[PDB]
RNA sequence: GAGAAGGUGCGCCGGCUAGGGUGAAGGAUUUACUCCGUAAGCUCUGGCUGGUCGAAGAUACCAGGCCGCUGCGACUGUUU
RNA sequence: UGGUGGGGUAAAGGCCUACCAAGGCGACGAUCCGUAACUGGUCUGAGAGGAUGAUCAGUCACACUGGAACUGAGACACGGUCCAGACUCCUACGGGAGGCAGCAGUGGGGAAUAUUGGACAAUGGGCGAAAGCCUGAUCCAGCCAUGCCGCGUGUCUUUAAGUUGGGAGGAAGGGCAGUAAGUUAAUACCUUGCUGUUUUGACGUUACCAACAGAAUAAGCACCGGCUAACUUCGUGCCAGCAGCCGCGGUAAUACGAAGGGUGCAAGCGUUAAUCGGAAUUACUGGGCGUAAAGCGCGCGUAGGUGGUUCAGCAAGUUGGAUGUGAAAUCCCCGGGCUCAACCUGGGAACUGCAUCCAAAACUACUGAGCUAGAGUACGGUAGAGGGUGGUGGAAUUUCCUGGAAGGAACACCAGUGGCGAAGGCGACCACCUGGACUGAUACUGACACUGAGGUGCGAAAGCGUGGGGAGCAAACAGGAUUAGAUACCCUGGUAGUCCACGCCGUAAACGAUGUCGACUAGCCGUUGGGAUCCUUGAGAUCUUAGUGGCGCAGCUAACGCGAUAAGUCGACCGCCUGGGGAGUACGGCCGCAAGGUUAAAACUCAAAUGAAUUGACGGGGGCCCGCACA
RNA sequence: AGGGGGACGGUUACCACGGAGUGAUUCAUGACUGGGGUGAAGUCGUAACAAGGUAGCCGUAGGGGAACCUGCGGCUGGAU
């Protein structure tokens, strides 16, 4: 069965980085929608768009740089069976602090750098580099 | 091999036996010469090589190679023990040392004294 | 196999106590070669507790000795 | 294991007790079995860790061995008593005594470890009004390169060492005889704390300073074939030997024995041993499983691991701060000192930890109401060697006999890179009692979920049960032909067996040598079952699915090759692997009537076995061709 | 006088050591055996690697001096 929400959204746009489409579409939840939001506003993807009907759906828009496009691997870190509930003091600076490290906490599902500033640790979710 | 499999089981790592029997975790045993004999050595080589039976004070039956080019260890001696395999000696681990308590040492051997028993 | 081997209790007198079988002072009726159950009496088997006497309590008569390797015949039986 | 009555401990408590009840512990590993003081820490490490408890400090534990109390504030007491045991000793045979794991020391074991030392002067203690008195604790000395530092063996200095002359610091105070104080009822007087002087006491007796004679008193070890840039010969000749891995030696030896030189780093240099390391070689960080080692043969599913979807709540995990600690030591920096370094300390840093406390609500568990996607059912319709029972068959072949009579067994074609079942598995014809999926939709459930150690069924055939059958073949064999020989393939013959009913074994080249499940990432060509789209006569396209196949990118792969039925990208879980032999074997457990099966080791031994791929060679491998090679 | 209360007594439970019977479970040893490893290889041999001169291999029964053969189901790790 499907056992984990959101690494299944995150492995089925890394297979569809490498292949020619662009509007991927799946049947989506709040948990997956709250992620999505984020990397929009790190420059990486856009309009998430909520399908807001009964079984509601994502439909993010993924774009291209020319030829490799704009990321190269989502990384999942706290799977759902080791799931690295994380400190702040510990923080991964991905790749040189070029990955952004979206981590959950209360205030917010959210990148490593206001998760330092503001200091609140927990779920490591996925590279988004 | 999965975590949740390493908390229903760990991995366990795996001892290794050490190469001497006897020696336990000391770095000489003493000895009794039960036999002193000839050997040959392994097929793409030959010679003739002397080696010896001890009885150590532990109660155990090895060989141990005497290491010198001559020698009087005249069949009880009080010969000492290190390891080391020699190579071409199929079987055997063991050297007797020179110069220890009745082991003579070699005539001249003018370099390596420290090795082969000779004083100055 | 096995009653393997080995062990413990055992007389008598009390103290307390659990029942079982028979029975009827009279009541139900099928007013009798019968049911219920009084009660005592009689009888059978316990359990716990003391006490007590002797060298000794299945005190006599009566009443398995046991164990370990083996050969032969499987076994109960039959025979000069 | 609880319950009460009592009993009892300095103190709670089945601790002891009587009686009441049938509870308690344990798959998060009980009980039994082997092993070991534990920790701060220590050692290798990038760290994670791994190994580890010698000096140092905390706690524990013991005192020939065992039981036991006593006294005391405190013991079930190391130089106490009692009892028992083992041992040993003195006897004048009456009676007695001893316990070094206290400091020396002795045997004895072992590779291996020290002096029958000096003094309470410092620090403690133990008694004391005080003086002090004792202490093998201590302060400190011989012995040992055992580390860890420094230092010296000369480039005309004299350091060390030795001779001599000097020379602090370890001493805080005690005696005393005034001096002042304040308890005093009487600072009369004692007793005490203060003050200044005098008297005195150092185990190690010196460190340390400054003279003197003169280079007189000081170097050794191992290697030198490689990847270690230390790298002639002489003797020896597959001898003698060396070595960690290759190897070297079989007659000019850079590999072995000297000399002759260098080089490693030095009062030490080396090699034996043990630890971690490199070792991603037990991979949490951070590995594997089609063919190298490794997917149970597959199911149903217990604990468990993890769990679609939304609001709200909880605050167990998660997150921040607060406070106590996490002893001191060790370590990490800044220092202070020994003339310098060890060493010594001062300051902090560190101690990733622990509970308590309040604050947080994205996510997880839990709690509640839900939501329809996952999963299930009500409705046909076919497809289908599902599977089983009973029959009805046919030709051969076989066996008889005058073409018929007789019975066994597998069912040519239909047959398919087809179906069906979780799997193993399964085809003449025929009914009869029965499965699960597919699909067409229409209804409803509200995650009811997948996976699953144990656990539990079910698994090809030779078997051997417990009963029958009977054709061909054929395990078992006899010869026939054949070879040194057949014990072989070929030749003539045949019981067990396949079949049946129940039952057992539970084996596999159970193989797709690929666990189950879901999700997603270019395709293209056949082929199976539905269904809908389709100008429609189907000769059929397209689409839609659930299977079964071909080929191929992206993709991975060691390569072969997989390639939406993954061997990709992933996720949950499970089984399994740790070099080749020994070995799927011994021993123990379980099952079987037996054959045996299942779980499953080390001792030893080897530095390699293995995987795919390439060149060459080989082939009683194929296919073409050449030449009197064949007439 | 004595009483109270002690002390030695008497014997009752508890128990270490010891005893006895019968078992477990471990360690060493054991005549004699059975394979295993490494050697050096004398030997019947040719069993595998080519279509290895009878294609190999696996399970299993069954059978035979050996390195080995048939059967039934099995697999190509089988090629012309």
């Amino acid at each position: 069965s499907m056992q984990d929400p959101l690494a299944d959204m995150l492995t089925r746009i890394r297979n569809a980085q490498m292949a020619e489409k662009t509007v991927v579409s799946m049947p989506s939840s709040k948990l997956k929608a709250a992620v999505a939001k984020v990397l929009k506003d790190e420059g990486y993807i856009a309009d998430f768009q909520i399908s807001s009907e009964v079984k509601p759906q994502l439909s993010i828009e993924l774009k291209y740089f020319e030829g490799k496009p704009v990321i190269e691997e989502v990384k999942r870190i706290s799977r759902p069976g080791l799931r690295q509930y994380k400190s702040v003091e510990q923080l991964p600076a991905v790749r040189g602090g070029l990955g952004v490290s979206i981590v959950s906490t209360n205030k917010g599902v959210m990148t490593d750098r206001a998760a330092r500033a503001a200091g609140v640790g927990g779920e490591v979710l996925c590279t988004v580099f | 091999a999965t975590i949740n499999q390493l908390v229903r089981k760990p991995r366990k790592r795996m001892v290794d036996k050490s190469d001497v029997p006897a020696l336990q975790n000391c770095p000489q045993r003493r000895g009794v010469c039960t036999r002193v004999y000839t050997t040959t050595p392994k097929k793409p080589n030959s010679a003739l090589r002397k080696v010896c039976r001890v009885r150590l004070t532990n109660g155990f039956e090895v060989s141990s190679y005497i290491g010198g080019e001559g020698h009087n260890l005249q069949e009880h001696s009080v010969v000492l023990i290190r390891g080391g395999r020699v190579k071409d000696l199929p079987g055997v681990r063991y050297h007797t040392v020179r110069g220890s308590l009745d082991t003579s040492g070699v005539k001249d051997r003018k370099q390596g004294r420290s090795k082969y028993g000779a004083k100055r």
